[PDB]
């Protein structure tokens, strides 16, 4: 028996968000229960707890989430709340909800993502990485640029790298290398197609010597 | 605030061999019931992550005899008997003894193989995107090991820290190597005021860093 997270999505700062995470089968309610956070690229945070009826429903906070976010529940419903509010951008991370039988924070589930984010859709800009200004092996590239939501899709038309995407001032930038043998560029076609479904962009960049 | 270091912050192992870890915490984790509430996490890559040992060294339903957990206090140690492929990912200790509930840093558990050195491509501006009164410059860093590499952009031989993203791979699934980005974005004005742009690379396989550079009015 497991926890399903809910409630996540794109919000922007300031806003406010209520996450709902539901317990399975088994046939106990008295247990206490926690959101753990964990933002792209880094650990784990602890956020918030809540302890059962038995226990007087106690609540604890991380110091990062006191006086902006309540952790709640109602066990007639077997449901676990995260009231969310004065939303900020660190506070942009996958939510879980973890708890234990009766062996401490042993079930995860798969989480609900919270992006707090003020940027508006926008397509990438698409350029080609080509040399130069000699070898046996030619390396190429595509730089994908100013882009929101994530999701892009790089397809070169395996020895490919597909660079992950950082944060640049509200828009991702990431960025995909080929390695082909000289004898095959530019003697012939490397193009790189690179798809964002979010704009319905899909740009395909022929690779010029 | 109990503060919770991990050592190493990267383990690279052999499949096969043992490897541990080691979890060591800012006051004691003996909560006053007598219990230590110590746990131990592996989180896999696009993965959430899976309970393994809690309070110290209790095993959580279905994980393996191969993973064991030991200490006391203050002091932790995770061991893994012999690592299967299946064992890689990210190893978190975690505390909650003390509000608030605490998680170390994490170990990646990686695979052990031979130094390689990068090898470095640059590549100049666009016209496309100079067009558009933008220039990014781009150097990729790719195939090397150990994970560890700085790269420094030098614009006329002064360095520039203004402008620069990098981007880091995971270990590669079939040769384990390790990948690199670094993008230096300047205006298309300011890289017309400037003519050498240099990526510089420096990595555990020589010790003189690796140059690479192009000149804007040759291009």
């Amino acid at each position: 028996v497991q926890v399903v997270e809910s409630g996540g999505g794109l919000v922007q700062p300031k806003g406010s968000l209520k996450l709902s995470c539901v317990v399975s089968g088994s046939t106990l309610n008295n247990y206490a229960m926690n959101w753990v956070r964990q933002a792209p690229g880094k650990g784990l945070e602890w956020v918030a707890r809540i302890r059962s009826k038995s226990n007087n429903y106690a609540t604890y906070y991380a110091d990062s989430v006191k006086d902006r976010f309540t952790i709640s529940r109602d066990d007639s419903q077997s449901m676990i709340y995260l009231q969310m509010n004065n939303l900020k951008t660190e506070d942009t991370a996958m939510y879980y909800c973890v708890t234990y039988g009766n062996h401490p924070f042993a079930y995860w589930g798969q989480g609900t993502l919270v992006t707090v984010s003020a940027a508006k859709t926008t397509p990438p800009s698409v350029y080609p990485l080509a040399p130069g200004c000699t070898g046996s092996s030619v390396t190429l590239g595509c730089l994908v640029k100013g882009y929101f939501p994530e999701s892009v899709t790089v397809t070169w038309n395996s020895s490919v790298h597909t660079f992950p995407a950082l944060l640049q001032s509200g828009l991702y930038t990431m960025s995909s290398s080929v390695t082909v043998p000289s004898s095959t560029w530019p003697s012939q076609t490397v193009t790189c197609s690179v798809a964002h479904p979010a704009s319905s962009t899909t740009v395909d960049k022929k690779l010029e010597p | 605030d109990v503060v919770m270091t991990q050592t190493p912050l990267s383990l690279p192992v052999s499949l096969g061999d043992q490897a541990s870890i080691s979890c060591r915490s800012s006051q004691s984790l003996v909560h006053s019931n007598g219990n230590t509430y110590l746990h131990w996490y592996l989180q896999k890559p696009g993965q959430s992550p899976n309970l393994l040992i809690y309070k110290v060294s209790n095993r959580f339903s279905g994980v393996p005899d191969r993973f064991s957990g030991s200490g006391s206090g203050t002091d932790f140690t995770l061991k893994i008997s012999r690592v299967e492929a299946e064992d890689l990912g990210v190893y978190f200790c975690s505390q909650s003894t003390h509000v608030p509930f605490t998680f170390g840093s994490g170990t990646k558990l990686e695979i052990k193989r031979a130094d390689a050195a990068p090898t470095v491509s640059i590549f100049p501006p666009s016209s496309e995107q100079l067009t558009s009164g933008g220039a990014s410059v781009v150097c990729f860093l790719n195939n090397f090991y150990p994970k560890d590499i700085n790269v420094k952009w030098k614009i006329d031989g002064s360095e520039r820290q203004n402008g620069v993203l990098n981007s880091w791979t995971d270990q590669d699934s079939k040769d384990s190597t390790y990948s690199m980005s670094s993008t230096l974005t300047l205006t298309k004005d300011e890289y017309e005021r400037h003519n050498s742009y240099t990526c510089e690379a420096t990595h555990k396989t020589s010790t003189s860093p690796i140059v690479k550079s192009f000149n804007r009015n040759e291009c």
